[PDB]
């Protein structure tokens, strides 16, 4: 998808 | 261990530019003018978000001056801002110091989507109805948003706290000045929008909070496409074709084009048979053609889907309290000052 962030704690993708 | 120095201006509050001192930058993101960073402030050791825009040397910049006028627990908050070079040679940017917030609805929302699990239902309506405030909130000084999305509501995810993001495209909407059609982002769109209106109002940003209700409903997006007129197709199918007088709400230029014509889709099979019915509901007051028809931010606030956010012993699924719902000011209850009655229960 397409992320404001570079990384989450929900994880990548 | 490099600490930086910049004098910079405070974001509320006193117009006395200070030393600010910050250390420990890291890219976390992109932006249309430039990398974005995260930064811990050294004074408080409080993390922030600096992103860059272009500083036009002929008018003030909108998002500028539109942060500095707002305080709202469910709009992001500008630290400082000042300027500097950038990407491009020869020019000069903004640099705007935002309280930094790690997670976004989409992010959540993807999480979900993946496990292929729906989201629970509390926390779409602890989302929405913080998005809601945040609408209310700007709509009141007639400021419309004009990018409402999933990943522009950022989210701190242990306290369900939402504060709504990037205004850059926002702006001041007077009756009878027109305004540019083409902002607003893919999915999101208001069918007005995608038939080009310069003389749509702020309902634009209720129809783009109904996609996001709907798409966390659904576990994708409702009107996807990558041409307004696969978006449309979309839309139909749902709504079903749009009549003249539809039309000429939105726009009198598209009356007499020729569309699909398919009959409306019963709202209660666009969603999942277990769907809540007051969220489907809601989302069909939301996502209407006409836009005078769709509720005001404040209003859906008062819709019955959130009548469980008003009950005095709701809790997070993790035990904790909920965030703050309740301290509406008088500027954001003035678009109708006696929905107070459903919107601050006895309790609070
Ligand atoms: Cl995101």
């Amino acid at each position: 998808x397409d992320f404001r962030f570079f990384y989450s704690r929900y994880g990548a993708c | 261990s490099k600490v930086t120095t910049v004098v910079a201006t405070p974001g509320q509050g006193p117009d006395r530019p200070q030393e600010v001192s910050y250390t420990d930058t890291k890219v976390i993101g992109n932006g249309s003018f430039g990398v974005v960073y995260q930064a811990k402030l050294c004074d408080s050791g409080e993390l922030v978000a600096i992103k860059k825009v272009l500083q036009d040397k002929r008018f003030k910049n909108r998002e500028l001056q539109i942060m500095r006028k707002l305080d709202h627990c469910n709009i992001v908050r500008l630290r400082y801002f000042f300027y500097s070079s950038g990407e491009k040679k020869d020019e000069v940017y903004l640099n705007l110091v935002l309280d930094y917030v790690p997670e976004t609805v989409y992010r959540v929302a993807r999480h979900y989507s993946r496990a292929k699990q729906t989201l629970p239902v509390i926390y779409v309506k602890l989302y929405m109805y913080q998005l809601f405030r945040s609408l209310a909130y700007i709509h009141s000084f007639g400021i419309c948003h004009r990018d409402i999305k999933p990943q522009n509501l950022l989210l701190d995810p242990d306290t369900a706290v939402l504060k709504l993001c990037d205004f850059g495209s926002a702006k001041q909407l007077v009756r009878g000045e027109p305004n540019v059609s083409y902002i607003c982002s893919r999915y999101y769109r208001a069918p007005e929008l995608i038939f080009g209106a310069t003389d749509y109002t702020s309902s634009i940003d209720v129809w783009s909070a109904g996609c996001v209700l709907a798409e966390l409903l659904l576990g994708q997006p409702i009107f996807p496409g990558d041409s307004g007129v696969d978006q449309l197709v979309e839309i139909i199918k749902v709504l079903g074709t749009p009549t003249r007088e539809q039309i000429r709400e939105m726009n009198p230029n598209y009356t007499e084009f020729k569309f699909p014509q398919i009959k409306a889709h019963p709202w209660t099979k666009v969603f999942r048979p277990r769907t809540p019915p007051e969220a489907i509901a809601l989302c069909s007051r939301l996502l209407e053609y006409t836009p005078t028809a769709r509720l005001t931010p404040l209003e859906a606030c008062a819709h019955s889907f959130f009548d469980e956010l008003r009950d005095p012993n709701v809790k997070l699924p993790n035990g904790r309290d909920t965030p703050a719902l309740f301290n509406f000011t008088t500027q954001e209850l003035s678009s109708n000052p006696p929905l107070a009655t459903i919107l601050i229960p006895p309790h609070a």
